[PDB]
């Protein structure tokens, strides 16, 4: 019961490192690189995933 | 005449950067930060790593 809940939280935290088809996993990097109109197209793929 | 400034971003330490001045270093307070284009918000503390 400890190991299952630890493994579920590790899987949840590792999923932040996924691109989900965006140019990056890192939200501040998208917002640092792109102006608003093009940034939000990348943000929506991170939100969905 | 054409010039094409290709550039690369994540893979390594920074090598080319913008002109904006480095601050004094704040410790043991919540701050935004930038070190060589690694950015975030956090408390910064004296390491032993």
């Amino acid at each position: 019961v400890v190991n299952q809940n630890a493994q579920a939280l590790n899987t949840l935290v590792k999923q932040l490192s996924s691109n989900f088809g965006a140019i990056s996993s890192v939200l501040n990097d998208i917002l640092s690189r792109l102006d608003k109109v093009e940034a939000e197209v990348q943000i929506d793929r991170l939100i969905t995933g | 005449r054409v010039v094409v400034l290709s550039f690369e971003l994540l893979h390594a330490p920074a090598t080319v950067c913008g002109p904006k001045k480095s601050t004094n270093l704040v410790k043991n307070k919540c701050v935004n930060f930038n070190f060589n284009g690694l950015t975030g918000t956090g408390v910064l503390t004296e390491s032993n790593k």
